[PDB]
């Protein structure tokens, strides 16, 4: 279950 | 008792090729069940445990689109960097990301984490309390700041609490038979003809499971922990991994000279 | 930054000359990823290979396994070649029997 990413780094 | 859940997906660049080759990966205790990869025909999350095939397409589904969109994260962010790092567009690079959380027997969770990096040195990393943000250098405190405005400490703390463990006690069930099996290690010495008019006994332990496993040369229950040179636990092959002892002793003395192998997966420790 | 490939060789069993094996080449702490491996035996390129669990360990260190069909006879020598960034030129390996 891989999680999204919003939060560009 | 005890397990780990985590994903590791890189991100190579390559500018004048045409696209980074994002690709992830998933493990529950050492073991690889889910990989994606970037640069296949058809981008699709293929099971690499056997048990992850009772799933369904439902399921399949709803994960390849979750790839595709980080595929872009992994994208967009990558370039922001050699902005960040002054680098001019041409020389590879490898942002990376590992997360998954940790649970006790009991069931209740230990721990969580989260970490990107890029080209290796750390560039910023969740701290314990799943609150705070370990920034590495100058150009990454950049970033912890800015996490902490939307809050990214609230987020992803999110995720791990819940559902990665919510998700991580669904593939131990579906994969119970297969995942807890605990191959133990087989017992095997050898000496060498070392022109030293010396020898070379070799304890050699093969087909284990898991891999964690202590291994020592004794002489009078005192362990001769100093003289030997041991191999780095590698991947025999199948699923079996396997290890090695190395202590150089002479002959006619050799006798006197013992091995010892401690591994989960035994009823009583191995004296050779 | 980069991390020079660590090369490990070996067999998946113990070898009695004559039995189909499968000689891996274990390798560790290769970074950047890109990384070139050749299977090798007297020289002549072994056409068949492998590439499995191309993934990384915390130490941000990509990794592979590559192992073909060989069998032991006491007159041969086999080897595995391997280029990587993080060098001049490719190192190579030649099996030794008993590690
Ligand atoms: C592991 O597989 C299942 C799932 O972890 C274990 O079953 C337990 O949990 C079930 C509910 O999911 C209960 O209904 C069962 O009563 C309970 N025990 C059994 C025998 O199903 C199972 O024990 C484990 N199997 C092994 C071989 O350890
Ligand atoms: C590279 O850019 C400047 C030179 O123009 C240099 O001083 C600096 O240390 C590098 N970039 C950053 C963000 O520091």
């Amino acid at each position: 279950q891989l999680s999204p990413f919003p939060f560009d780094l | 008792g005890p397990h780990s859940m985590r994903y590791f997906e890189t991100a190579v660049s390559r500018p004048g090729l045409g696209e980074p080759r994002y690709i992830s990966v998933g493990y529950v205790d050492n073991k690889e069940f889910v990989r994606f990869d970037s640069d296949a025909e058809n981008p699709r999350y293929e099971p690499q445990a056997p048990w992850m095939e009772q799933e369904g397409p439902e399921y399949w589904e709803r994960i390849t689109q979750i790839a595709k969109g980080q595929e872009q994260w992994f994208r967009v962010n990558l370039r922001t960097l050699l902005g960040y790092y002054n680098q001019s567009a041409g020389g590879t690079h490898t942002l990376q990301w590992m997360y998954g959380c940790d649970v006790g027997s009991d069931g209740r969770l230990l721990r969580g984490y989260e970490q990107f990096a890029y080209d290796g040195c750390d560039y910023i990393a969740l701290n314990e309390d799943l609150k705070t943000w370990t920034a590495a250098d100058m150009a990454a405190q950049i970033t912890r700041r800015k996490w902490e405005q939307a809050g990214a400490a609230e987020y992803y703390r999110a995720y791990l609490e819940g559902e990665c463990v919510e998700w991580l006690h669904r593939y131990l069930k579906n994969g119970n038979a297969t995942l807890l099996r605990t191959d133990s290690p087989k017992a095997h010495v050898t000496h060498h003809p070392r022109s030293k008019g010396e020898v070379t006994l070799r304890c050699w332990a093969l087909g284990f499971y898991p891999a964690d496993i202590t291994l020592t040369w004794q002489l009078n229950g005192e362990e001769l922990t100093q003289d030997m040179e041991l191999v780095e636990t590698r991947p025999a092959g199948d699923g079996t991994f396997q290890k090695w002892a190395s202590v150089v002793v002479p002959l006619g003395k050799e006798q006197n000279y013992t091995c010892r192998v401690y591994h989960e997966g035994l009823p009583e420790p191995l004296t050779l | 930054i980069q991390k020079t490939p660590q090369i490990q060789v070996y067999s998946r069993h113990p070898p009695e000359n004559g039995k189909p094996n499968i000689l891996n080449c274990y390798v560790t702490q290769f970074h950047p990823p890109h990384i070139e491996i050749q299977m090798l035996k007297n020289g002549k390129k072994i056409p068949k290979v492998e590439m499995s669990d191309m993934s990384f360990s915390k130490d941000w260190s990509f990794y592979i396994l590559a192992h073909t069909e060989f069998t032991p006879t006491e007159t041969d020598t086999y080897a595995c070649r391997v280029k990587h960034d993080s060098m001049a030129e490719p190192k190579t390996v030649y099996w030794d029997r008993d590690m």
